[PDB]
């Protein structure tokens, strides 16, 4: 603070998220970064102890899930990727790839 | 929050941003109510529910909430404020809103 | 902060005519624009603008041609808003010039 | 707008020992009260008071007596909630003064 600066503005800042678990059908795991998909955000809200409800992945059916997922996968193709422009702050991590699924949720 | 309020305008002393602006128009709303219902800022003296941690899924603009503020011993003007943003292990942070005017210009 | 009056020393060059200077930490709050201190003898209060804010440097006020006597000091500190602050009152038994002018002619 | 330096002329009556006067637009923003630029030298910057608002009118200041060299200003726009602009930055080879004064007795 000084002869400028003379009162602290409000700070906000624009996170990336929290990094869920993404099930893959031949059954590796992958959790290293956030993920669009409605489905997988639901499964990480409803697998955590910490904040929601403590349901264990032993009541899932994985494969059901996985494919059901996929659902929400599916490419549209009504738009162009070159139509947004501020394709880094939707969720999109690279202009070059499809990044076109039906449904996006952030 | 007390500690920070004596580094602020008269105004905005004791505010902070509400997390979520928009929640969803359903059947259970009518659209006066519901467009007069959402807020922009929340006052924190007397709202003991804006100071939960949120949990953010992709790219999100969230306010943040204080923890911690304290100045310097010798440099009484130099001050250290500490705000939590999110939950769990987020991805990072994209960009931070020192005012109303993002710190990487549109 | 620390609101105290300095008697001028015994001989210096320039300062003719100059009784002591007043001098003041800033005030904590960072949003005030000047000070408004109110000698007792004066009708109008001295208005120190702040301009450069340093916590740890002290701003004065000198006193030029008050005889001496019982003066009676308020120092107060205005915000951009017009709110004042609590008046810091100080009487100093003010001393004579000790910095004379020379004779002329 | 448009922050520039113009230096003073050869010869002209008056002006002595003058350097060149800074010129700008005032700002867009129409509740601006004054402007703080701030020379490198000088321990305090000068203060220049908008009291009368043409946007196509430039406002000077100009330099007395500052030796020739290495001279950085920065100019900002103060409002009346005390909110300052983000400054404008201008290094010039600030030169000599070229209306000296007189030959005196």
């Amino acid at each position: 603070i000084n002869e400028n600066r003379t009162e602290i503005p409000e700070i906000s800042a624009e996170v990336q998220g929290k990094k869920v678990k993404v099930y893959n059908s031949d059954g590796t795991i992958k959790a290293d970064k956030t993920s669009l998909n409605g489905i997988w955000q639901l499964m990480d809200y409803l697998t955590s102890d910490r904040y929601g409800a403590d349901i264990t992945l032993d009541q899932f059916p994985l494969q059901k899930v996985i494919s059901e997922a996929k659902i929400l996968d599916i490419i549209d193709e009504s738009y162009q990727t070159s139509w947004q422009p501020y394709w880094r702050y939707v969720g999109w991590n690279d202009p070059l790839s499809e990044n076109r699924q039906i449904v996006q949720l952030n | 929050t007390t500690i920070l309020a004596k580094y602020q305008v008269k105004e905005e002393r004791y505010k902070l941003q509400s997390k979520k602006k928009l929640f969803g128009l359903s059947r259970s709303y009518s659209l006066k109510k519901y467009y007069e219902t959402v807020t922009k800022e929340v006052d924190l003296d007397f709202n003991l529910a804006a100071k939960f941690i949120p949990v953010v899924y992709g790219v999100q603009k969230i306010p943040g909430i204080p923890i911690f503020a304290d100045t310097e011993l010798n440099n009484p003007n130099i001050v250290y404020v500490v705000y939590a943003f999110a939950e769990g292990e987020i991805d990072g942070f994209l960009d931070f809103y020192i005012g109303d005017s993002p710190m990487i210009c549109f | 902060r620390d609101f105290k009056y300095t008697p001028t020393p015994g001989g210096v060059v320039g300062a003719i005519g100059k009784n002591g200077e007043l001098s003041w930490l800033p005030s904590l709050t960072n949003n005030v624009v000047y000070y408004s201190i109110a000698h007792s003898g004066h009708v109008n209060p001295y208005i120190v603008q702040q301009l450069e804010n340093n916590p740890n440097e002290r701003m004065i006020q000198e006193i030029i041609g008050e005889p001496a006597g019982l003066a009676i000091f308020e120092l107060r500190a205005v915000d951009i808003n017009g709110r004042r602050s609590s008046p810091v009152t100080l009487s100093v038994d003010l001393n004579s010039a000790k910095n004379l002018s020379v004779v002329s002619n």
